[PDB]
Parts: structure tokens; C-alpha cells; sequence
């Protein structure tokens, strides 16, 4: 709420939403799976 | 020059990531248009990276992709996003 | 076709099918499909 006081429609969005409804998804940086490509498309990708 | 292979070099794509996201009760997700007026220049930007790993040399290698965020706090291996629900 | 590729012999390969038409015009590397929009 602090960060987007100088912003109403913020405000006001935010306080549309109780405490208990709002949530973070905290995101891996790695992926989970191996860039599975064949080497033809991958040469097709470096050329495009 | 990332597909090179060369495990140094790394390349940031700006606004690409949507930090605040709202769940309606409906089939359709969208970004939160009041948090973010500009809906294009408010998208936190992201740096790309290829890792390789040694078990014909390109496909001598495992490889990944790595996400991370343009300017990260918090050991820029976590990417967080605020979502609302309905 | 079945190409495979050097890195349990079957499993020492990398391995990719690759698909060609039965006789092509352009390289027979490519394959056109005619699709009407509406």
C-alpha cells in the first residue's frame, strides 16, 4: 500500500482485495527441464 | 552469440515481465491495468542465460536456459510475482 | 527417416526422425500444405 500511495487507482484496487487474497509466486531463475532441440533446428535458429 | 555457446556472455530483453497479475474468477488472466498504467513500460526487464554442461560438438552438451531479473535483491535466482485473486 | 547422432549402443545416440515428401521439387527438406482461411 506505501508503495503506490502518491497512485488513487491503486489505492483503490488493492483495497478491493482482503489481506488473504493477494499471493507472491516465487519463481525458479533454472528451468525445470532440460531445452530438449535437434541440432538441425537449432542451426535453423542461429540462421533466422 | 549466446547460441555460440561461449559460457560468458548474457543479453537482457526489457519489459517482458509482468509483475502484477490479476486473477479474475474468469477464464482470462490479464495484468492489472491501474498498478501499471503505461502497460508497456512498466514490465520489468530480464536477463537471459545458456548453461552447458559436458557429458559433433554442439550436441556434445546438456544445456539450460536461466532467467533472472534485470536488477535483483534476492540472490537473482527467484523471480516473485504478485497475483490477485477473486 | 531416422537420423541418429554420436554423443548400450542403442542408447549411446542421439536420435531425430526427419519427415520428406514422396518426390519433392525444393530440396525435400521443405513441405508446403495449401490451407484456406475463411
Amino acid at each position: 500500500s506505501q508503495q503506490f500511495d502518491p497512485y488513487p487507482l491503486a489505492m483503490q484496487f488493492i483495497s478491493q482485495y482482503s489481506p488473504e487474497d493477494i499471493v507472491t509466486a516465487q519463481i525458479e531463475g533454472s528451468s525445470g527441464a532440460l531445452w530438449r532441440i535437434s541440432p538441425p533446428s537449432r542451426a535453423q535458429m542461429k540462421q533466422e | 552469440q549466446l547460441l555460440e555457446g561461449r559460457p560468458d556472455q548474457s543479453v537482457v530483453i526489457p519489459h517482458l515481465f509482468p509483475k502484477y497479475i490479476r486473477a479474475p474468477n474468469g477464464p482470462e488472466a490479464n495484468p492489472v491495468k491501474q498498478l501499471q498504467p503505461d502497460e508497456e513500460e512498466d514490465y520489468l526487464g530480464v536477463r537471459i542465460q545458456l548453461r552447458r554442461e559436458q557429458v559433433t560438438k554442439a550436441s556434445d552438451f546438456l544445456e539450460w536456459w536461466v532467467i533472472e531479473l534485470q536488477d535483483c535483491k534476492a540472490d537473482c535466482n527467484l523471480l516473485p510475482m504478485v497475483i490477485f485473486s477473486d
